[PDB]
Order: structure tokens, then sequence, then C-alpha cells
């Protein structure tokens, strides 16, 4: 039988975004990477004139946008081992 | 995803694991249950995340063929030999490979649900290997998901 196998995790973002509240705070989180990117990017390479205080604005706004995202990849990989661990206690019937 | 019938009827016995009155659906509440019986605490927005993922009519809990529908969506397996290295290398003081048998009896006498003295000799007869108090534990790892 299977032995010591369990179920293999999966790959990408490819699902659990039905849940449309991850959708919607993925969404919001990446434009706001986008929009500090940009703006980070414009206030230290686009001007003569670096306005550090804006710069440390965007910066505090950009870490904040990718915590976010980083906080919401893990909460998929927390609901894909919840589900590997349901599928894994329904395979044991097959032994 | 697309498997065999014989497991069709298999996947039906381990729906009753799930359904814990019997009525045919599998509710939060249930795999709550369930969930906290295997050591873990998902957060009732991650069972309804998880019953949402499989419902396919929309009314908020899983019947069989919601049920076996996503198993087949995860059929595959992969083997397990580095995942179990780690567990043992919790108990790798030095970090240099090995578990003395001495430290893995107590371990396994004293942590988790326990092993009786004499079970636990069986299983370093078969761990030391080279007979000399000292388990390499990966090596003895590979020996059991070969
Ligand atoms: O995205 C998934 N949702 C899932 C999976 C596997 C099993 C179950 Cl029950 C659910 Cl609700 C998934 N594998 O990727
Ligand atoms: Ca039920
Ligand atoms: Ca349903």
């Amino acid at each position: 039988g299977r032995k010591l196998e369990l179920t293999k995790a999966e790959k990408h973002f490819h699902n659990f975004m039905m849940d449309t509240q991850l959708t919607k705070r993925v969404k919001n989180a990446a434009a706001n990477v986008l929009r500090e990117t940009w703006l980070i990017y414009k206030n230290t390479k686009l001007v003569k004139k670096i306005d550090h205080a804006k710069v440390r604005k965007h910066q505090r706004k950009f870490l904040q946008a990718i915590h976010q995202l980083r906080s919401v990849k893990m909460e998929q990989r927390k609901l894909n081992d919840q589900a590997n661990t349901l599928v894994d206690l329904a395979k044991t019937q097959l032994e | 995803a697309a498997l065999t019938e014989e497991q069709i009827a298999e996947f039906k016995e381990a729906f009753s694991l799930f359904d814990k009155d019997g009525d045919g659906t599998i509710t939060t509440k249930e795999l709550g249950t369930v969930m906290r019986s295997l050591g873990q605490n998902p957060t009732e927005a991650e069972l309804q995340d998880m019953i949402n993922e499989v419902d396919a009519d929309g009314n908020g809990t899983i019947d069989f063929p919601e049920f076996l529908t996503m198993m087949a969506r995860k059929m595959k397996d992969t083997d397990s030999e580095e995942e179990i290295r780690e567990a043992f290398r919790v108990f790798d003081k030095d970090g240099n490979g090995y578990i003395s048998a001495a430290e893995l009896r107590h371990v396994m006498t004293n942590l988790g649900e326990k092993l009786t003295d004499e079970e636990v000799d069986e299983m370093i007869r078969e761990a030391d290997i080279d007979g000399d108090g000292q388990v390499n534990y990966e090596e003895f790892v590979q020996m059991m998901t070969a």
C-alpha cells in the first residue's frame, strides 16, 4: 500500500481564491506594491532632488504591501496543508 | 484527476470519519471536530474556506459527491523521507547526524504517545545498524522508506 507516502502539496496561487476575501486582500496589496514601487523609483531615480521624507513614506507603505502579500501567501500554504490533512486521513481507507 | 471505482467505495467509508452525525453532509462544525482530533486548530474562517473550496452547489456543507470530487484533484503522493529525517534532527543535540541509542530510548519512552521498553528494543535493534550504540538516523530513515 501507501506505506509512508502522503499527499503531494500543490504549486502556485491556482486555488483557494474562491474566498473572495483573500482575493480582495491580494488585489489591494498587489496594487499597493505596484504603487509604492513606482513612487520609490520616481522619487529616487526620476528627480533631480531626492526628498528623503517622501521616500521614507513610500518605503513604509511598500513594506506594508509586501508583507500583506507575504501574509496571504502563508495563509494559502496553511489552507492547502489543512486540506491535504483531510485528504491524507481519507486516503488511509485505501489500506 | 480521474481515478478508480474501488476507491469510490473506499472513500465512502472515509466519509463517515467526517460526517460526525451521519446526516450525509459535512458541516464546518464537524470538520472542526475532526481537525481538532488530528491536533490542529483551524479558525472558523479556515473551516468555511475548506468547505467553500469543495462546495459545488453553494449550500454551505459538503456532500459525498463534492467530497469524492475533490479527492480526485489530490490523488498524487510524494515520499516522506526528508520530513521524517527532520523529525529525527529535533533530537540531534550536537547536530552531528547521530542520536545515541540511550537518547532514542529516553525520547521514545517519555515524549509523545510513547513506546514500551520492549517495543523500543526492537526499534533500536533495527536502528543501530552498526551495533555501536549510535543511530545514524538518515541511514535508518532511508532503510525504512526504501
Ligand atoms: O485548493 C485546495 N482545496 C482543497 C484541496 C484538497 C483537499 C480539500 Cl478537502 C480542499 Cl477543500 C486543494 N488542493 O490544492
Ligand atoms: Ca453531518
Ligand atoms: Ca453541498
